[PDB]
């Protein structure tokens, strides 16, 4: 009754069918049942013909290990023929046009990039910061644990930058940005690390509730468990399903800011964008990483929405989706 | 009316049971926190759940047990496949704008274009090739071939695992039961089915079948050494069978006085059909009728499977394009299976089928394929219902594509109450059940 006060009932409705669904795909023993997982879940197709002005279509990536992302781009307004094969990849008109590439939640083992919840808010995001969107479909755990979402990421990454039809007329280069959602903002951080390792520069990042932990119970952890849709029993499940065999939270996948962590400080790093959720209950450990940021000497910026819940973005009935968009397309469009 | 918002992300939940609906979730959280684990592995493991979509009905189940749409995938080609399929669709438009002259020198340049290539665009090209320059000539064994893609692509399996599997649901206690098949064929479908009744529980029932085959021009009785032969495997197992056969050059011409049926009371019917119905399409009113005959026999489950494409646009050059996108996901997928001669015999099949969408027309056309959708609105209109397919059918369906392909990039997927085959994220089959409307 707690939670059914602080949002609407149709997205107390779909939180309470995905916590209920999800407490019946875990198993004790360290198991999931995908069969089930993917029967339930919801999905939907790539459609080239334009609807509200955006279109998409799926691309093979790798073939090796099957990674396949999709593309999400708006209307042309010259060619009232909608796009067909030929017509797909036509280059970009436009002096800077971003890119955003996009991981979707899940706490690691749930969704996909056909997902009916994630197309929509690939389309929406299109339609408010208009820009081009690739959403990558990363294997999951635990039968595919560390590191196969990095190395997806990656590849995606180098991929999306290698592409000729989507750099810029004022300097002939891809404008990227790195977004995630919930284990999303996880992958993009680890992501843009390898990048600022390697020769490719990422402009920025988008952090919408990313998903960090660590030993210790911090004091939200404590108080909120249980209120607001999301217990510590599965963080703890999900956080041994993702990590290697005998390692605690204090992993650098886990905690970025960990003892066995990598200093941030004097390194080539994007701008931060990080929008954390007050009524999260790990809401602590990412005030934790955004104050980690500002002291390493980075640029970042944080949105605490104080009276906000977990997907708040899935639903366009709240003012915390409208707030969050409009920051979104100021960070992008600078 | 339902919820818009809802509607977008995928369920479906009429505004005036929101509250209500909230309600039920409650009652299963509170279940949920006093059943512990006994009853989460038993909604795990034994329960079979339906229509997702749907919540209502999804949570009742639960409580009731613990008590013009255009997909395209691109996979990496060359520049010459980007000239080549230029070069594809400038002749058919070409064709489609009557020039006949320019028409020839694009389809050698299509050849020659085709010669430098590699991977599965050179065959496409090839077959394409083929066709057009059949259509525009035209303006101015077949058992071997379908046991070869039996045995080399997972469709026919995949049918035939989906359809059994609901028949076998929709014939549970019953004592005496009849099967009418469209598309018999070699009768690969049955032995599964005929040991799942004989392993059942309570007792097998009492089993007839009748198998409608086409006129082969030799006249061969290829329908008699089925039966036969399904007689011996059924005598095997201890089930009491009668076999029947008939010859028709379409479906159009059959009527239930000629089944020869028994009383529902006394026997459950069911109706089966798998890549046959497209073929009534060019007969100008042929699936009413067949659908009408459907009807008049009553069965208790109609199980279609049929192709997810649309091949029966008003205007060739958008089928021409549609096709293209089809058939080259189709050799994309097969680029991953060994080399053998049943692979080749395969493509020799698909080619067949790609010339005979391309050059033919009128009722000589009879790769007209379509959409869930629009079977949808056929089925609808003949007064059919849908009967939506369970959790244990796609759990069957996976691990067998997990077991005869492994690599290749097959999925499943569940829409409407009906199963698709698909590879990677677009889909290329579907399997539906229907039964009679109330
Ligand atoms: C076990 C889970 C996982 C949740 C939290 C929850 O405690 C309950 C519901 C999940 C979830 C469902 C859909 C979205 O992907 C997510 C980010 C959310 O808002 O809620 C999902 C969210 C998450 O992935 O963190």
């Amino acid at each position: 009754i707690e939670s059914r006060t602080v949002v609407p009932l149709n997205t107390w409705v779909l939180i309470s069918n995905f916590k209920v669904a999800y407490n019946i795909l875990r198993r004790p023993d360290g198991t999931f049942n995908r069969h089930l997982a993917e029967y339930l879940d919801r999905k939907v197709t790539a459609n080239a013909n334009p609807v509200d002005g955006v279109f998409s279509f799926d691309v093979l990536i790798d073939r090796r290990i099957n990674l396949l992302s999709r593309v999400y781009r708006p209307a042309y307004a010259d060619q009232e023929q909608p796009p067909s094969i030929l017509d797909l990849e036509k280059p970009v008109d436009g002096d800077i046009v971003p890119v955003i590439l996009f991981f979707h939640g899940g706490s690691f083992a749930h969704s996909s990039a056909n997902s009916a919840i994630y197309d929509t808010l690939c389309r929406r995001l299109v339609g408010l910061c208009k820009c081009v969107v690739v959403s990558v479909n990363y294997r999951r755990a635990p039968e595919n644990p560390y590191p196969c979402a990095y190395d997806d990421g990656w590849i995606a990454l180098n991929w999306v930058n290698s592409r000729s039809w989507l750099k810029s007329k004022k300097d002939s280069k891809v404008h990227i940005f790195l977004a995630g959602d919930s284990s999303g903002g996880n992958i993009a951080h680890n992501v843009a690390l390898r990048a600022g390792e390697s020769g490719i520069d990422v402009l920025g990042n988008i952090l919408l509730n990313p998903m960090f932990g660590g030993n210790e119970r911090t004091e939200s952890e404590k108080s909120l468990d249980g209120k607001y849709f999301v217990t510590v029993r599965d963080r703890d499940w999900y956080w041994k399903a993702f990590l290697p065999e005998g390692e605690d939270r204090e992993h650098p996948a886990c905690n970025p800011f960990s003892p066995r962590g990598k200093s941030l400080e004097g390194v080539s790093f994007p701008k931060s964008l990080v929008v954390v959720a007050g009524l999260d209950l790990i809401r602590d450990w990412q005030l934790a990483y955004a104050e980690g940021l500002k002291k390493a000497g980075q640029e970042v910026k944080l949105m605490h929405l104080e009276k906000a819940t977990v997907g708040f973005y899935l639903l366009p009935n709240n003012n915390h989706f409208h707030n969050v968009m409009d920051e979104i397309s100021a960070f992008v469009n600078a | 009316m339902d919820d818009e918002l809802l509607a977008v992300l995928g369920y479906k939940v009429r505004s005036s049971e929101m509250a209500e609906v909230a309600l039920k979730l409650e009652q299963l959280e509170t279940m949920m926190s006093n059943v512990q684990e006994d009853g989460l592995s038993h909604l795990a493991t034994d329960t079979v759940h339906y229509n997702p979509s749907e919540l209502y009905s999804w949570l009742d189940n639960m409580l009731s047990e613990l008590n013009s749409t255009r997909s395209v995938i691109l996979v990496d080609s060359q520049e010459n496949g980007v000239r080549l399929v230029h070069a594809l669709m400038a002749c058919a438009e070409a064709i489609q704008q009557n020039n006949l002259t320019l028409a020839e020198a694009l389809v050698k340049q299509i050849g020659c274009l085709a010669v430098s290539q590699a991977g599965a665009m050179r065959k496409v090209a090839t077959y394409f090739a083929e066709a057009l320059a059949r259509r525009i000539y035209r303006l101015s064994l077949s058992d071997t071939l379908q046991m070869h893609f039996y045995e080399t692509c997972p469709y026919l399996k995949f049918a035939h695992f989906t359809a059994n599997q609901a028949i076998l649901e929709a014939f549970e206690g019953k004592k005496r039961v009849h099967v009418i098949d469209f598309s018999m064929n070699q009768g690969l479908q049955w032995p599964a089915l005929m040991q799942a009744l004989a392993l059942r529980e309570g007792g097998p029932p009492t089993f007839r079948l009748t198998g409608i085959g086409p006129p082969a021009p030799d006249n061969s009785d290829h329908l008699h050494e089925v039966g036969c032969k399904l007689a011996q495997l059924a005598e095997a197992i201890h089930v009491e069978f009668e076999y029947r056969g008939f010859v028709a050059n379409s479906l159009a011409d059959l009527d239930a006085s000629m089944l020869e049926l028994r009383p529902s009371d006394t026997e459950a019917v069911a109706v089966n059909s798998v890549f046959e119905l497209h073929k009534l399409l060019g007969r100008p009113g042929g699936i009413e009728k067949v659908l009408g005959v459907v009807k008049q026999i009553k069965p208790v489950i109609f199980t279609v499977v049929e192709q997810e494409s649309n091949h029966n646009g008003p205007v060739f050059l958008d089928r021409f394009t549609e096709s293209l996108h089809y058939y080259s996901t189709l050799f994309d997928s097969l680029e991953g299976v060994p080399n053998s001669q049943d692979k080749v015999m395969s493509e020799v099949y698909l080619g067949k089928q790609i010339c005979n969408l391309v050059a033919c027309e009128g009722p000589d056309r009879v790769e007209r394929h379509e959409t869930l959708s629009q079977w949808g609105n056929r089925f609808g209109s003949s007064g059919l219902a849908p009967a939506h397919l369970g959790s244990n059918a796609f759990k069957q369906a996976s691990m067998l594509l997990s077991v005869f392909n492994s690599g290749q990039g097959y999925r499943v997927e569940e829409s409407n109450g009906c199963l698709m085959l698909g590879w990677h994220t677009r889909p290329l089959i579907t399997t539906s059940a229907w039964k009679l409307s109330t």
